[PDB]
Protein backbone atom coordinates (compact mmCIF):
# COMPACT_ATOMS: atom_id res chain seq x y z
CA UNK A 1 0.00 0.00 0.00
CA UNK A 2 1.06 3.86 -0.25
CA UNK A 3 0.48 6.74 1.92
CA UNK A 4 0.90 10.01 0.27
CA UNK A 5 0.31 13.73 0.77
CA UNK A 6 -0.89 16.46 -1.81
CA UNK A 7 1.74 19.34 -1.15
CA UNK A 8 -0.69 21.63 -0.24
CA UNK A 9 -2.83 19.88 1.95
CA UNK A 10 -0.01 18.26 4.55
CA UNK A 11 -1.99 17.12 7.09
CA UNK A 12 -4.51 14.87 4.86
CA UNK A 13 -3.17 11.61 3.84
CA UNK A 14 -4.40 9.04 1.63
CA UNK A 15 -3.87 5.19 1.80
CA UNK A 16 -4.27 3.50 -1.72
CA UNK A 17 -3.86 -0.11 -1.93
CA UNK A 18 -4.49 -2.61 -5.56
CA UNK A 19 -5.64 -6.18 -5.14
CA UNK A 20 -5.96 -8.38 -7.30
CA UNK A 21 -8.08 -11.94 -7.72
CA UNK A 22 -10.48 -10.62 -5.32
CA UNK A 23 -13.63 -13.07 -5.19
CA UNK A 24 -15.39 -10.97 -2.73
CA UNK A 25 -16.68 -7.73 -4.88
CA UNK A 26 -20.37 -8.71 -4.59
CA UNK A 27 -19.95 -9.07 -1.09
CA UNK A 28 -18.08 -5.52 -0.54
CA UNK A 29 -20.72 -3.96 -2.32
CA UNK A 30 -23.30 -5.44 -0.31
CA UNK A 31 -21.42 -4.59 3.33
CA UNK A 32 -20.40 -1.19 1.46
CA UNK A 33 -22.97 0.97 4.07
CA UNK A 34 -22.30 -0.45 7.35
CA UNK A 35 -18.46 -0.95 7.13
CA UNK A 36 -14.52 3.99 5.66
CA UNK A 37 -13.06 3.16 2.10
CA UNK A 38 -13.74 3.79 -1.52
CA UNK A 39 -13.36 0.67 -3.76
CA UNK A 40 -12.55 1.55 -6.98
CA UNK A 41 -12.71 -0.41 -9.88
CA UNK A 42 -8.86 -0.27 -11.76
CA UNK A 43 -10.36 -0.85 -15.19
CA UNK A 44 -11.12 2.99 -15.71
CA UNK A 45 -7.57 3.47 -13.49
CA UNK A 46 -4.61 3.51 -15.74
CA UNK A 47 -2.30 5.69 -14.08
CA UNK A 48 -1.10 6.95 -10.99
CA UNK A 49 -1.08 10.39 -12.36
CA UNK A 50 -4.66 9.50 -13.44
CA UNK A 51 -5.58 8.57 -9.39
CA UNK A 52 -3.27 11.54 -7.80
CA UNK A 53 -5.00 14.23 -9.67
CA UNK A 54 -8.22 13.38 -8.58
CA UNK A 55 -7.45 13.00 -5.47
CA UNK A 56 -6.12 17.02 -5.62
CA UNK A 57 -9.41 17.93 -7.50
CA UNK A 58 -11.33 16.84 -4.23
CA UNK A 59 -9.39 18.26 -2.08
CA UNK A 60 -9.40 21.53 -4.27
CA UNK A 61 -13.49 20.98 -4.13
CA UNK A 62 -14.15 20.32 -0.55
CA UNK A 63 -12.04 22.92 0.26
CA UNK A 64 -12.80 25.56 -1.79
CA UNK A 65 -16.26 25.01 -3.08
CA UNK A 66 -19.07 22.97 -1.91
CA UNK A 67 -18.96 18.87 -1.09
CA UNK A 68 -21.72 16.92 -3.24
CA UNK A 69 -21.34 13.60 -1.13
CA UNK A 70 -21.10 11.98 1.99
CA UNK A 71 -17.13 12.00 2.89
CA UNK A 72 -14.00 12.70 0.95
CA UNK A 73 -13.61 9.44 -0.03
CA UNK A 74 -16.92 9.27 -2.05
CA UNK A 75 -15.89 12.79 -3.07
CA UNK A 76 -12.59 11.36 -4.96
CA UNK A 77 -14.74 8.54 -6.63
CA UNK A 78 -16.62 11.48 -7.74
CA UNK A 79 -14.34 13.28 -9.09
CA UNK A 80 -12.55 10.43 -11.30
CA UNK A 81 -15.54 10.81 -12.99
CA UNK A 82 -15.82 13.35 -16.13
CA UNK A 83 -19.68 13.95 -15.23
CA UNK A 84 -21.33 15.77 -12.49
CA UNK A 85 -23.62 13.12 -11.85
CA UNK A 86 -22.89 11.23 -8.36
CA UNK A 87 -24.58 8.21 -8.76
CA UNK A 88 -22.95 7.71 -12.18
CA UNK A 89 -19.61 8.34 -11.05
CA UNK A 90 -19.92 5.44 -8.28
CA UNK A 91 -21.85 3.01 -10.44
CA UNK A 92 -18.86 3.42 -13.04
CA UNK A 93 -15.92 3.94 -11.20
CA UNK A 94 -17.12 1.91 -8.26
CA UNK A 95 -16.57 -1.34 -8.07
CA UNK A 96 -18.53 -4.45 -9.43
CA UNK A 97 -20.25 -7.50 -8.11
CA UNK A 98 -18.06 -9.03 -11.04
CA UNK A 99 -14.84 -7.09 -10.12
CA UNK A 100 -11.50 -8.98 -10.10
CA UNK A 101 -8.95 -6.31 -9.14
CA UNK A 102 -9.93 -3.15 -6.72
CA UNK A 103 -8.22 0.02 -5.51
CA UNK A 104 -8.79 0.60 -1.63
CA UNK A 105 -8.67 4.26 -0.99
CA UNK A 106 -9.09 6.26 2.42
CA UNK A 107 -8.47 9.78 3.63
CA UNK A 108 -7.00 9.82 6.28
CA UNK A 109 -7.69 13.67 8.47
CA UNK A 110 -6.17 13.00 11.87
CA UNK A 111 -3.19 14.87 11.67
CA UNK A 112 -1.71 11.83 13.20
CA UNK A 113 0.27 8.94 11.78
CA UNK A 114 -1.58 6.65 9.75
CA UNK A 115 -1.45 3.08 11.40
CA UNK A 116 -0.24 0.97 8.92
CA UNK A 117 -0.60 -2.51 10.96
CA UNK A 118 -4.46 -2.04 11.39
CA UNK A 119 -4.97 -0.68 8.15
CA UNK A 120 -3.41 -3.43 6.07
CA UNK A 121 -5.55 -5.97 8.97
CA UNK A 122 -8.65 -3.95 8.61
CA UNK A 123 -8.45 -4.06 4.47
CA UNK A 124 -7.36 -7.98 4.30
CA UNK A 125 -10.30 -8.57 6.42
CA UNK A 126 -12.79 -6.70 4.04
CA UNK A 127 -11.22 -8.03 0.68
CA UNK A 128 -10.73 -11.43 -0.65
CA UNK A 129 -8.06 -11.47 -2.85
CA UNK A 130 -4.26 -10.44 -3.45
CA UNK A 131 -2.66 -7.10 -2.61
CA UNK A 132 0.28 -5.98 -5.11
CA UNK A 133 1.94 -2.78 -4.78
CA UNK A 134 0.29 0.15 -6.04
CA UNK A 135 1.99 1.69 -8.68
CA UNK A 136 1.80 2.22 -12.62
CA UNK A 137 3.51 -1.05 -13.22
CA UNK A 138 0.58 -3.06 -11.55
CA UNK A 139 -2.04 -0.42 -12.79
CA UNK A 140 -1.30 -0.91 -16.56
CA UNK A 141 -2.24 -4.71 -15.98
CA UNK A 142 -5.75 -4.15 -15.62
CA UNK A 143 -7.34 -0.91 -17.10
CA UNK A 144 -9.93 -0.98 -20.09
CA UNK A 145 -8.72 0.97 -22.70
CA UNK A 146 -11.92 1.05 -24.80
CA UNK A 147 -14.25 1.43 -21.39
CA UNK A 148 -11.98 4.34 -20.55
CA UNK A 149 -12.63 5.64 -23.92
CA UNK A 150 -16.66 4.90 -23.93
CA UNK A 151 -17.20 6.92 -20.59
CA UNK A 152 -14.52 9.69 -20.77
CA UNK A 153 -15.95 10.29 -24.47
CA UNK A 154 -12.68 10.51 -26.50
CA UNK A 155 -12.79 10.27 -30.22
CA UNK A 156 -11.27 8.00 -32.18
CA UNK A 157 -9.07 10.60 -33.68
CA UNK A 158 -7.16 10.59 -30.16
CA UNK A 159 -4.76 7.60 -30.74
CA UNK A 160 -1.98 8.55 -27.94
CA UNK A 161 1.22 6.41 -28.48
CA UNK A 162 1.46 5.15 -24.57
CA UNK A 163 -0.10 4.65 -21.35
CA UNK A 164 1.48 8.32 -20.67
CA UNK A 165 -0.62 9.84 -23.20
CA UNK A 166 -4.16 8.04 -22.28
CA UNK A 167 -3.66 9.30 -19.12
CA UNK A 168 -2.89 13.09 -19.40
CA UNK A 169 -6.22 12.93 -21.43
CA UNK A 170 -7.60 11.59 -18.47
CA UNK A 171 -6.56 14.32 -16.65
CA UNK A 172 -7.49 17.18 -18.40
CA UNK A 173 -10.95 15.57 -18.04
CA UNK A 174 -10.81 14.88 -14.10
CA UNK A 175 -9.28 18.69 -13.78
CA UNK A 176 -11.88 20.14 -15.97
CA UNK A 177 -14.50 19.72 -13.54
CA UNK B 1 1.43 40.98 -1.56
CA UNK B 2 0.79 38.67 -4.77
CA UNK B 3 3.59 36.60 -3.84
CA UNK B 4 2.39 36.85 -0.02
CA UNK B 5 -1.28 35.02 -0.98
CA UNK B 6 0.41 32.58 -3.20
CA UNK B 7 2.64 31.72 -1.08
CA UNK B 8 0.25 30.60 1.56
CA UNK B 9 -2.40 29.05 -0.86
CA UNK B 10 0.41 26.69 -1.81
CA UNK B 11 1.97 26.49 1.18
CA UNK B 12 5.80 26.03 2.16
CA UNK B 13 5.60 23.01 0.52
CA UNK B 14 5.96 24.33 -2.69
CA UNK B 15 8.48 25.79 -4.10
CA UNK B 16 8.30 29.31 -6.38
CA UNK B 17 10.23 31.48 -8.35
CA UNK B 18 7.98 34.46 -10.48
CA UNK B 19 9.14 34.67 -13.77
CA UNK B 20 6.56 36.84 -15.33
CA UNK B 21 4.22 39.16 -13.23
CA UNK B 22 1.10 41.88 -14.82
CA UNK B 23 -1.49 37.56 -13.37
CA UNK B 24 1.54 36.50 -12.60
CA UNK B 25 3.65 33.34 -13.72
CA UNK B 26 5.25 31.06 -11.42
CA UNK B 27 7.72 28.00 -11.95
CA UNK B 28 8.06 25.12 -9.01
CA UNK B 29 10.01 21.94 -9.01
CA UNK B 30 7.05 20.62 -6.99
CA UNK B 31 4.36 18.55 -8.45
CA UNK B 32 1.05 19.55 -7.35
CA UNK B 33 -0.18 16.25 -6.93
CA UNK B 34 2.31 13.18 -7.50
CA UNK B 35 4.49 11.75 -4.59
CA UNK B 36 7.44 13.52 -4.34
CA UNK B 37 10.04 11.50 -6.87
CA UNK B 38 6.69 10.12 -8.93
CA UNK B 39 6.71 12.75 -11.47
CA UNK B 40 9.01 12.90 -14.62
CA UNK B 41 9.98 16.59 -14.69
CA UNK B 42 12.67 19.30 -13.31
CA UNK B 43 9.46 21.69 -13.36
CA UNK B 44 6.68 23.06 -13.88
CA UNK B 45 4.39 26.12 -14.68
CA UNK B 46 1.86 28.15 -12.12
CA UNK B 47 -0.44 30.52 -13.93
CA UNK B 48 -2.26 32.44 -10.99
CA UNK B 49 -4.83 35.03 -12.18
CA UNK B 50 -6.62 36.61 -8.60
CA UNK B 51 -9.25 33.54 -18.86
CA UNK B 52 -8.29 30.86 -15.91
CA UNK B 53 -11.03 28.55 -17.14
CA UNK B 54 -10.40 29.72 -21.04
CA UNK B 55 -6.76 28.24 -21.39
CA UNK B 56 -7.29 25.55 -19.39
CA UNK B 57 -10.52 24.29 -21.41
CA UNK B 58 -8.84 24.83 -24.91
CA UNK B 59 -5.65 23.16 -23.40
CA UNK B 60 -7.32 19.98 -22.96
CA UNK B 61 -9.61 20.26 -26.20
CA UNK B 62 -6.38 20.90 -28.46
CA UNK B 63 -4.06 18.16 -26.59
CA UNK B 64 -6.75 15.83 -28.25
CA UNK B 65 -6.08 17.41 -31.93
CA UNK B 66 -3.63 14.80 -33.70
CA UNK B 67 -0.21 16.78 -34.63
CA UNK B 68 -0.94 19.67 -32.54
CA UNK B 69 1.63 20.98 -29.63
CA UNK B 70 0.90 22.26 -26.27
CA UNK B 71 1.70 22.31 -22.85
CA UNK B 72 -0.34 19.82 -20.84
CA UNK B 73 -2.56 20.63 -18.62
CA UNK B 74 -1.82 19.46 -14.64
CA UNK B 75 -3.63 20.74 -12.71
CA UNK B 76 -6.32 23.75 -12.19
CA UNK B 77 -8.17 25.87 -9.23
CA UNK B 78 -10.90 27.32 -11.00
CA UNK B 79 -12.35 28.54 -7.68
CA UNK B 80 -8.87 30.90 -6.90
CA UNK B 81 -7.26 31.23 -10.14
CA UNK B 82 -4.58 28.43 -10.44
CA UNK B 83 -3.39 26.71 -13.15
CA UNK B 84 -0.23 24.03 -13.58
CA UNK B 85 1.31 23.56 -16.69
CA UNK B 86 4.05 21.52 -18.13
CA UNK B 87 6.94 23.73 -18.46
CA UNK B 88 8.41 23.56 -22.41
CA UNK B 89 11.66 25.12 -23.34
CA UNK B 90 14.58 25.79 -22.21
CA UNK B 91 17.95 28.26 -21.95
CA UNK B 92 19.34 28.73 -25.32
CA UNK B 93 23.41 28.21 -25.63
CA UNK B 94 25.37 31.15 -24.93
CA UNK B 95 23.26 33.50 -22.88
CA UNK B 96 21.04 33.79 -26.20
CA UNK B 97 17.71 33.26 -23.71
CA UNK B 98 14.71 31.30 -23.41
CA UNK B 99 13.75 29.24 -26.15
CA UNK B 100 10.85 31.09 -27.46
CA UNK B 101 10.68 31.55 -31.13
CA UNK B 102 11.28 35.70 -30.57
CA UNK B 103 14.90 34.78 -29.08
CA UNK B 104 15.50 31.86 -31.31
CA UNK B 105 15.03 34.22 -34.45
CA UNK B 106 17.09 36.55 -32.79
CA UNK B 107 19.92 34.07 -32.01
CA UNK B 108 19.83 33.01 -35.32
CA UNK B 109 19.57 36.48 -37.27
CA UNK B 110 23.19 37.48 -38.70
CA UNK B 111 22.82 33.83 -40.51
CA UNK B 112 19.46 32.33 -40.78
CA UNK B 113 19.74 30.47 -44.21
CA UNK B 114 20.32 27.43 -42.51
CA UNK B 115 18.05 24.21 -43.18
CA UNK B 116 17.48 24.49 -39.14
CA UNK B 117 15.84 27.40 -39.44
CA UNK B 118 13.57 27.16 -42.25
CA UNK B 119 12.68 23.53 -41.08
CA UNK B 120 11.38 25.01 -37.54
CA UNK B 121 9.97 28.19 -39.11
CA UNK B 122 7.60 25.50 -41.49
CA UNK B 123 6.89 23.92 -38.48
CA UNK B 124 5.45 27.30 -36.85
CA UNK B 125 3.51 27.60 -39.92
CA UNK B 126 2.14 23.95 -39.54
CA UNK B 127 1.16 24.28 -35.69
CA UNK B 128 -0.97 28.13 -36.89
CA UNK B 129 -1.84 26.00 -39.86
CA UNK B 130 -3.45 22.95 -37.76
CA UNK B 131 -4.85 25.47 -34.93
CA UNK B 132 -7.14 27.13 -37.54
CA UNK B 133 -7.68 23.96 -39.63
CA UNK B 134 -10.13 23.15 -37.00
CA UNK B 135 -11.15 26.48 -35.97
CA UNK B 136 -9.58 27.72 -33.04
CA UNK B 137 -7.52 30.79 -33.09
CA UNK B 138 -5.38 31.53 -30.49
CA UNK B 139 -5.92 35.06 -29.43
CA UNK B 140 -2.28 36.24 -29.19
CA UNK B 141 0.03 35.06 -31.54
CA UNK B 142 3.36 36.96 -30.95
CA UNK B 143 6.93 35.33 -31.08
CA UNK B 144 6.90 34.74 -27.49
CA UNK B 145 3.97 32.52 -27.84
CA UNK B 146 5.59 30.00 -29.21
CA UNK B 147 7.92 28.20 -27.59
CA UNK B 148 10.71 25.58 -28.64
CA UNK B 149 11.18 22.40 -27.67
CA UNK B 150 14.39 20.78 -28.07
CA UNK B 151 14.45 17.67 -30.19
CA UNK B 152 18.21 16.34 -30.59
CA UNK B 153 19.56 18.71 -33.10
CA UNK B 154 15.81 19.80 -34.15
CA UNK B 155 13.65 21.92 -32.35
CA UNK B 156 9.56 21.32 -31.88
CA UNK B 157 7.27 24.71 -31.70
CA UNK B 158 4.58 24.16 -29.23
CA UNK B 159 1.84 27.17 -29.08
CA UNK B 160 1.69 28.46 -25.18
CA UNK B 161 -0.39 31.26 -24.14
CA UNK B 162 -4.22 30.60 -24.57
CA UNK B 163 -5.94 33.29 -22.25
CA UNK B 164 -7.62 34.55 -25.19
CA UNK B 165 -7.77 31.69 -27.50
CA UNK B 166 -11.50 30.71 -28.94
CA UNK B 167 -13.25 28.02 -31.02
CA UNK B 168 -14.03 30.12 -34.18
CA UNK B 169 -14.31 29.23 -37.64
CA UNK B 170 -14.21 32.94 -39.16
CA UNK B 171 -11.65 33.12 -41.80
CA UNK B 172 -11.50 36.79 -40.17
CA UNK B 173 -10.29 35.52 -36.54
CA UNK B 174 -7.70 33.56 -38.88
CA UNK B 175 -6.59 36.50 -40.79
CA UNK B 176 -6.08 38.66 -37.46
CA UNK B 177 -3.92 35.29 -35.68
CA UNK B 178 -1.96 35.57 -38.88
CA UNK B 179 -1.43 39.03 -39.23
CA UNK B 180 -0.92 39.26 -35.20
CA UNK B 181 2.34 36.79 -35.88
CA UNK B 182 3.39 38.25 -39.00
CA UNK B 183 3.83 41.82 -37.47
CA UNK B 184 5.08 40.55 -34.43
CA UNK B 185 8.14 39.54 -36.41
CA UNK B 186 8.51 42.09 -38.97
CA UNK B 187 8.74 44.46 -35.43
CA UNK B 188 12.26 43.35 -34.72
CA UNK B 189 13.17 45.38 -38.01
CA UNK B 190 15.62 41.93 -39.01
CA UNK B 191 16.85 42.03 -42.95
CA UNK B 192 15.42 38.84 -42.78
CA UNK B 193 12.23 39.27 -40.96
CA UNK B 194 10.25 38.82 -44.43
CA UNK B 195 11.59 35.63 -45.67
CA UNK B 196 10.35 34.24 -41.76
CA UNK B 197 7.02 35.39 -42.12
CA UNK B 198 7.42 33.08 -46.00
CA UNK B 199 9.00 30.12 -44.22
CA UNK B 200 5.89 30.31 -41.53
CA UNK B 201 3.33 30.62 -44.27
CA UNK B 202 4.67 27.74 -46.10
CA UNK B 203 4.31 26.26 -43.39
CA UNK B 204 0.60 26.96 -43.26
CA UNK B 205 -0.24 26.34 -46.34
CA UNK B 206 1.15 23.21 -46.43
CA UNK B 207 -1.14 22.00 -43.57
CA UNK B 208 -4.16 23.34 -45.59
CA UNK B 209 -2.89 21.50 -48.98
CA UNK B 210 -3.18 18.16 -47.09
CA UNK B 211 -6.36 18.23 -46.87
CA UNK B 212 -7.16 17.73 -50.73
CA UNK B 213 -9.88 19.90 -52.68
CA UNK B 214 -11.93 21.28 -49.34
CA UNK B 215 -8.33 21.92 -47.83
CA UNK B 216 -7.36 24.32 -51.26
CA UNK B 217 -10.91 26.02 -51.32
CA UNK B 218 -10.63 26.93 -47.37
CA UNK B 219 -6.56 27.83 -47.77
CA UNK B 220 -7.51 30.49 -50.66
CA UNK B 221 -10.48 31.73 -48.46
CA UNK B 222 -8.15 32.06 -45.56
CA UNK B 223 -5.49 33.88 -47.50
CA UNK B 224 -7.93 36.45 -49.35
CA UNK B 225 -8.85 37.22 -46.31
CA UNK B 226 -5.21 37.58 -44.89
CA UNK B 227 -4.59 39.83 -47.39
CA UNK B 228 -7.37 42.32 -46.76
CA UNK B 229 -6.26 42.69 -43.21
CA UNK B 230 -2.67 43.28 -44.36
CA UNK B 231 -4.76 46.35 -46.42
CA UNK B 232 -6.82 47.17 -43.32
CA UNK B 233 -3.70 47.19 -40.95
CA UNK B 234 -2.03 49.98 -42.61
CA UNK B 235 -3.26 53.62 -42.72
CA UNK B 236 -4.97 54.48 -45.37
CA UNK B 237 -6.81 57.65 -46.41
CA UNK B 238 -10.38 57.07 -46.23
N1 LIG C 1 4.12 26.20 -20.57
C1 LIG C 1 5.08 27.06 -20.41
N2 LIG C 1 6.35 26.70 -20.44
C2 LIG C 1 7.33 27.57 -20.27
N3 LIG C 1 7.13 28.85 -20.07
C3 LIG C 1 5.90 29.36 -20.03
C4 LIG C 1 4.78 28.47 -20.22
N4 LIG C 1 3.68 29.19 -20.16
C5 LIG C 1 4.07 30.44 -19.93
N5 LIG C 1 5.37 30.55 -19.87
C6 LIG C 1 6.13 31.80 -19.67
O1 LIG C 1 5.32 32.83 -19.16
C7 LIG C 1 5.22 33.91 -20.06
C8 LIG C 1 3.80 34.43 -20.12
O2 LIG C 1 3.68 35.46 -19.16
P1 LIG C 1 2.73 36.77 -19.07
O3 LIG C 1 3.04 37.76 -20.13
O4 LIG C 1 2.86 37.24 -17.67
O5 LIG C 1 1.26 36.30 -19.18
P2 LIG C 1 0.60 36.04 -20.56
O6 LIG C 1 0.89 34.57 -20.42
O7 LIG C 1 -0.76 36.59 -20.39
O8 LIG C 1 1.33 36.68 -21.69
C9 LIG C 1 5.67 33.38 -21.39
O9 LIG C 1 6.35 34.32 -22.15
C10 LIG C 1 6.59 32.26 -21.04
O10 LIG C 1 7.90 32.76 -20.98
MG1 LIG D 1 2.10 33.08 -19.88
Amino acid sequence: MVVSIIPQFPDIKVSLALFEQVKNAKEIRSKMSELSFAFIDPRLVCSGEQMYSAIYKTLIEVKYNKMRTRNLNSECVLCLSPTSNISDAFLKFGIKDDSSQLICLKFHTNTDDVDKEQLRTIMTSIVKGQEIEFNDDNLSRFYDEALIRKIYKLSDDFKPQDVNGLSRALVDAIQLR
Amino acid sequence: EFIDKVSSYLTPDVDIAPISQGAIVFTTTTHPYLPRAKDSHQKYIIKYRPRTLNESRLLAKLYLIPGLCVPQLIACDPYNGFIWLEFLGEDLPGGHGFSNLKNFLWMHDQDPYSDLVATTLRKVGRQIGLLHWNDYCHGDLTSSNIVLVRDGARWTPHLIDFGLGSVSNLVEDKGVDLYVLERAILSTHSKHAEKYNAWIMEGFEEVYREQGAKGAKKLKEVTKRFEEVRLRGRKRSM
